[PDB]
């Protein structure tokens, strides 16, 4: 969920 | 690789690290004559174990949140598929924050940096997590004694992030690859300038397991206990990673 967001 | 690319990725991962280093050492290190005084350590022990629970959970996200930029901004990190870069995260985050924590922890009053001073570990002793906390003081304290500089702790820490043995890895081989790459890395700095004899001294890569193992031991614990506090007030991330 977060991971992916501050990754993109 | 050959001997000109591998210290362009020294300077390069240094680089990465300085860019997401959170603090200055500089910052830490001016620091340490502040103290808490006695009144503000009985103050932090009168605090309520959900209510300091909560402040570690967000203090910790904030350093996560370092090492995840530090990681994108890491040398074939992002070129890694985005179920490795998560599996690398959920697994070797916290182990970069605790390698990191040694900078804010002063050896002379074994004292760590928060919130602002120095304090001791009966700082922390509303959390009723008296044997973890010591575990992560004496993590720091035999780190200290190595004398890291920041061009080591940069190398080190990639170096734990780039783990090819997380389960649940997809491209196994390829972070194989990169890990190799940033070992020679760390090796040639090191052999560079003379500090190989710290290569015997790093600790076990199953005590970095053990302490983020008795965190979510400990957090388990706590949930259980105050699952609401754990639902309304802790940060989304750092539930995301730890339960
Ligand atoms: C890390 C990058 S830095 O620039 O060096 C930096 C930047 C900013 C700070 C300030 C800071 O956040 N200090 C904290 N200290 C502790 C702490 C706590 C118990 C013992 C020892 C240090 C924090 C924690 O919440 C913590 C840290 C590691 C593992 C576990 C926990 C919480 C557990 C007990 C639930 S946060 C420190 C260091």
């Amino acid at each position: 969920k977060i991971l992916h967001r501050l990754l993109q | 690789a050959s001997l000109t690319e591998i210290e362009h990725l020294v300077q390069s991962v240094c680089k990465s690290y300085r860019e997401t280093c959170q603090l200055r050492l500089e910052d830490l290190l001016r620091q340490r004559s502040n103290i808490f005084s006695r009144e503000e350590v009985t103050g932090y022990q009168r605090k309520s174990m959900w209510e300091m629970w909560e402040r570690c959970a967000h203090h910790l996200t904030e350093a996560i949140q370092y090492v995840v930029e530090f990681a994108k901004r890491l040398s074939g990190f992002m070129e890694l598929c985005q179920n490795d870069q998560i599996v690398l995260l959920k697994a070797g985050a916290m182990e970069v924050v605790l390698v990191r924590m040694c900078r804010a922890y002063n050896a002379d009053n074994r004292t760590v940096f928060f919130e602002g001073k120095y304090g001791g570990m009966e700082l922390f002793r509303a959390l009723g997590c008296s044997e973890l906390i010591s575990s992560i003081f004496d993590f720091s304290h035999s780190l200290s004694a190595l004398h890291f500089s920041e061009d080591e702790i940069a190398l080190y820490t990639a170096l734990v992030l780039i783990n090819a043995h997380r389960p649940g890895l997809q491209e196994k081989r390829k972070v194989e690859q990169l890990q190799y790459n940033l070992e020679l890395a760390f090796h040639h700095h090191l052999c560079k300038t003379h500090r190989q004899s710290i290569l015997a001294k790093l600790p076990p890569k199953g005590k970095l397991r053990s302490l983020c193992s008795q965190h979510v031991e400990r957090l388990q614990i706590f949930q259980h206990l105050h699952p609401i506090v754990v639902q309304a007030a802790f940060p989304p991330l750092y539930k995301e990673l730890f339960s």
